């Protein structure tokens, strides 16, 4: 599987086993998502929120003919270690799915 | 049909009638019954308007040792496209067949538009 | 449509058939409901598990 995220955490991507990609722009991070997406390999790519928050809407028009790719959105390197409660991103996931907001 | 069955069974011609609106024939049936107070059958028309149709159609067909015939194609038009109108219904009971035409193929440019089906 | 009392009762079987149907999709729609529940509260769990 590949994973766009800062350059700090790629050299330990490529020792487990994980293509990392080292990028601090949107422009050049949803660019090299949608090459990664049309390129032959692996189908999962891993998303920092510093660059793209919904990969999904970077490739909504590549996700309408085919939904085999996997995209997963986490805390950059800062964000990791200063830390959030996740519990707002389950609240923001469910009030998309459903369009509803409940249970705070 | 008194001229087609003179023909063909006296002269030996092969005969081929159209009738071209048994509806209108319909409505001059009743009317004449409607004149007379006769008991109705379902919509207007009178009850015995089976046996008046049925010594029309029933002209045709072939004789044995002669070498006439008489086939008919009678037209009609089912008023609101409705096969379970009375004159439909009393020809299809009568009749050796029918051939039903479709306007949804009709809207669509394809020409005969036969409907299979019924 | 011709109106025939044959027809009535067709209609009305389909209205019936219709209302059965109806409930039976509010049915279906409670169970998703309950298992989409259970999921996103798995989810939750395996988020922060992940962010640890």
């Amino acid at each position: 599987m590949a994973v766009i995220a800062d350059p700090e955490t790629a050299q330990g991507f490529r020792l487990a086993g994980l293509e990392g990609y080292g990028a601090s722009s949107a422009e050049e991070a949803q660019s090299l998502l949608e090459t990664l997406v049309e390129r032959g390999g692996y189908a999962l790519v891993a998303v920092d929120e510093a660059l793209l928050p919904d990969p999904e809407r970077a490739v909504e028009r590549l996700m309408r003919g085919r939904d085999l790719p996997v995209l997963l959105p986490i805390a950059g390197l800062k964000e990791a270690f200063q830390g959030h409660d996740v519990e707002g991103y389950m609240r923001e996931l469910v009030r998309k799915t459903i369009g509803f907001d409940i249970k705070l | 049909l008194t001229v087609a069955e003179y023909l063909a069974f006296e002269h030996d011609y092969h005969v081929l009638v159209i009738l071209t609106d048994m509806t209108n024939y319909c409505e001059a049936l009743r009317e004449i019954g409607a004149a007379r107070e006769e008991i109705p059958g379902r919509r207007g028309y009178p009850g015995y308007m089976y046996t008046d149709l049925a010594t029309i159609y029933e002209r045709a067909g072939v004789v044995e040792g002669k070498k006439g015939s008489v086939t008919q194609i009678p037209i009609l038009s089912m008023p609101d496209d409705d096969r379970t109108h009375p004159i439909p219904d009393l020809t299809g009971y009568i009749t050796e067949g029918q051939i039903q035409l479709s306007r949804e193929l009709h809207r669509k440019g394809i020409y005969p538009p036969i409907d299979p089906l019924p | 449509v011709s109106p025939t009392r044959m027809n009535l009762l067709q209609r009305r079987g389909q209205l019936r058939l219709a209302q059965k149907g109806v409930d039976l999709l509010k049915k279906k729609r409670d169970a998703l409901v309950a298992e989409f529940f259970g999921l996103v509260r798995e989810a939750m769990e395996a988020r922060k598990a992940l962010d640890q």
